[PDB]
């Protein structure tokens, strides 16, 4: 109720600052794009106009996105196709990234910070890391693992976060490695379809398509409250921004706005879509900067290292083997 | 319930055979794309041409599998990517008496059996296993729509004949109330 | 024909599966590994605990799926060779009104309902496609005979049982005039 | 006649108009008026063991001519008739007493082959989709075939050029490998319905094989694929069994839908059926000296009989677990003939396929054929 921070007196943050009101914190930079799938397309909208922007095309059934801001990349899952590919965000050159092992990938996110693609694939029962070109690829957690959808990174907390919507249901995060598997909420949820971090304001957001509700939690998971619990047949993809929500919805086949605080000022920013999934907000100070784990150094070991607790440990593909803590062999 | 159903021809029936029901299972949407096909129906008829019954998105060299009265002879077409195969069954089908057919596919294997005869067996050319389909199913025939270039020539005659008894997999099919796109609720005259 | 001859209890019955009897149809016989499954298994009980069907053969590790009442609830489970997994169902089984049944495992992917209720679906473990069956199911229970162990406490059931209407694959099971191996003869002393 | 037939050779008919002889209408020859000899050349049946010229029955190279002047004996060991049950493979001395398992614990072994002179049996099993090797001793087992099977229908060993074939009615093809399994090359593919037993003629450089699918056929191609063309298409359903005499320079094949077991020259013309009773379910047939001997699903047993007569039709074993393919094994059941590769430049770059009257050079899957000797991934 004072954007980002008090202490009477309110406070702006990192890329942000306070709006001629001295309690609204608007971000720096561009303008916030919604940037977000649509089965066939790969869409950008601006939040408050009917402003239309196809940015790729002949797709099959995308699903998942992500980017890289910085590097200039777009990353993408499809699901008939079981592949996951990337692109110039220029919307040029487009490439296989992950070919053979795929079902469902649902979830996709990359850790710009690291230079990590991480997704999910709910067939396959299975979150998955590698490189941005998609290379050194690695399994990260099978164990436990039923139907993952949402996944949400925090390269600065070297943390990982997910949705897992098969009968267990669970909205649990890791660190980026696979360590300090716990659970942030185990209760009243039956279809998380959504989750996001919103680092300016230390909380997770995520979505239950069963209850509908968009819910709040810290990071901990304590302090959970539902922000909003109407107007949600059937929410599956959620991104925040500023003092915003934005999801896609499959029964009102939209994009949706909402205030974080309140669930106040709910808003269709787009109706009529093919089929809303994956959604982003496309823009700079949604992907903060922090300390390469693995910086002016050994940037992974022989192959990739993957940002745990401070200390990164060391990671290796699947039918390699370790060796050391600065060492990857097959 | 409606119990048999009379085609003159010129009545072609869609149902949904195989979905995604994302709404109910929160499942991401796709297309089906079938390991398996059974089906079971009763048939009466007098012409010697026509197709009977069609399932799979109608476009162009989409997945299909189809089943046509060709030359007083039932016979079962699919196309899973590679190349098609037909079924030919031993059985003269144009005898105006109701006669029980059997079609079964396992990934490239299949079969059809039209009455007592023995089962005519065969494999679709290797390479592809998948009925890629949107799920559509259509009892009849179809309407300006022997999509793409494909089909042997008899795959226009509408059927002109009479059905019951109606099994699409492990589910009894309810002929009407099952409809999707209904021409008219008629039931069949029996001579 | 018996269109509902039912159970002892003291009747644990070992059902044909499947076979390529070759004599007729001159295909190598053989054992066939399994991916494909279904039926419309009806059923009735008081009992809160106790085991039902199990599908494929008995060894060290070989090869299964199977549906036992685990704390009332309903779960269906099979193992592959890379490690089991269970699908229960929400419903409480004790009524003695009568419950109808459907489960399917596509390869991997497995599915059960018990009665209207979603059908809870779920995923064999990566690395292991396989189900081993003789073509000879078992059913209702057995003497001294629960294999290998992946067993809780509900797999130990001799369940003295009362059911109908068993549906295998695609075709319906002539409940005990062609019963396999055939224990005893009675209908259910129904609620 | 009747003092004039005092000495007119046989047929006498002082008709005509005085004196005039003839023949019973068999010992034809006239050479000088009151004289007849006898007709033979052959051609027209004469079975002995071998054949006759101008009066012969001499044994071929292998046999030696039995008291009997008639009949041969393989000359070698005594042969034995090898067999796959399924749950294992066994062989049996014909008419004996005994009966010698030799692998065990196997899934469902069904087609085998054996390397005589490289004590070899190969075998595939259906159920494992893999087509197996042990040395002949019964020893070492190593998959030559892993992947890419569904229904290993049959086995073949080129004993000449050291190349092993194969048929899968779960893919119809048929697919040619090194007796290790290496340079593994799919050799027939288009208009293959369910092609089963497979019969071989390294001397012609030559393929035979069933095809029981929907045009029913017994077929030949030159070892290397090439030269194509249809045996029998006429009066089949189910072909399967199929075996080559080749010191009878015929083929004889069974069909358990007709319940016969037909034979034929190696073009196919002159086609006799041999065997037309006491054949439910024949699977599996072999050749040796004068007998046939075949599997049978139905009776479960090895069967034999004349391979002229049909008659003195036979029970080896009864009460197999299921017989499936069926062998002599014999050296003269394989003779060594020349080898069209030689010397291993022959040996091509990957593959020497005899072809035609000669070979040519093939190349395993992947691999790009370069000016007709060498091949390229
Ligand atoms: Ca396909
Ligand atoms: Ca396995």
């Amino acid at each position: 109720y004072c954007s980002q921070g008090c202490t009477f007196q309110c406070w702006c943050e990192a890329g942000y600052e306070l709006r001629p009101d001295r309690r609204s914190c608007k971000a720096l930079g561009p303008e916030p794009v919604l940037l977000f799938a649509n089965r066939i397309d790969i869409r950008q909208v601006l939040p408050h106009r009917s402003e239309y922007t196809l940015l790729l095309n002949n797709l099959e059934n995308a699903i998942a996105l992500d980017f890289h801001h910085r590097r200039e990349l777009v990353f993408w899952s499809d699901v008939t196709l079981d592949r996951i590919l990337r692109a110039n965000l220029n919307g040029s050159n487009v490439e296989e990234v992950v070919s053979t092992g795929l079902e469902s990938p649902g979830g996709l996110a990359v850790d710009w910070v690291h230079d990590k693609l991480y997704w999910t694939d709910s067939g396959t029962s299975r979150i998955e890391v590698a490189n941005l070109d998609g290379a050194h690829r690695k399994v990260l957690l099978w164990q436990s693992l039923e139907k993952p959808r949402a996944i949400a990174l925090h390269p600065m907390e070297g943390t990982i976060y997910w949705t897992d919507w098969g009968n267990t249901p669970r909205i649990e995060a890791s660190s980026m490695d696979g360590s300090g598997r716990r659970i942030i909420a185990d209760t009243h949820l039956f279809w998380p379809n959504g989750l996001t971090i919103d680092y300016a304001g230390r909380r997770m957001y995520w979505v239950d398509a069963k209850h509908h509700v968009i819910e709040r939690a810290n990071l901990d998971g304590s302090h959970r409250k539902a922000v909003i619990s109407q107007g949600l047949p059937h929410p599956f993809a959620i991104t925040v921004f500023e003092d915003s929500l934005y999801w896609t919805d499959w029964h009102t086949k939209s994009i949706n706005s909402a205030n974080k605080f309140t669930g106040k000022n709910q808003e269709i920013i787009r109706n009529k879509l093919h089929f809303p999934m994956d959604i982003h907000t496309l823009h700079p100070q949604r992907q903060p900067a922090g300390k390469n784990r693995c910086g002016d150094n050994n940037g992974g070991c022989t192959h990739l290292c993957l940002p745990s607790g401070q200390n990164y440990t060391c990671a290796c593909p699947t039918g390699f083997r370790k060796i050391n803590s600065h060492a990857c062999a097959q | 319930a409606l119990e048999t159903l009379a085609f003159d021809g010129r009545t072609y029936i869609e149902y949904l055979n195989a979905v995604i029901e994302s709404e109910l299972t929160n499942e991401i949407p796709a297309e089906k794309a079938l390991q398996s096909n059974h089906f079971e129906l009763s048939l009466r008829t007098e012409a010697t041409q026509g197709l009977v019954l069609w399932i799979g998105k109608a476009a162009e060299r989409a997945d299909y599998m189809a089943l046509a009265i060709v030359d007083g002879h039932l016979q079962l077409s699919y196309d899973l990517g590679s190349q098609p195969v037909v079924l030919r069954s031993t059985v003269k089908v144009n005898t105006n008496r109701w006669l029980r057919i059997r079609a079964h596919r396992e990934h490239r294997e299949g079969s059809l059996q039209v009455g007592n005869e023995a089962p005519v067996t065969g494999s679709s050319p290797l390479g592809a296993t998948q009925l890629d389909t949107d799920g559509a199913l259509w009892l009849g025939g179809l309407q300006k729509l022997p999509v793409g270039q494909a089909l042997p020539k008899a795959y226009g005659t509408g059927f002109v004949g009479c059905l019951r008894d109606v099994v699409v997999g492990h589910r009894q099919l309810h002929l009407l109330e099952d409809a999707v796109t209904k021409p008219e609720l008629r039931p069949c005259p029996t001579p």
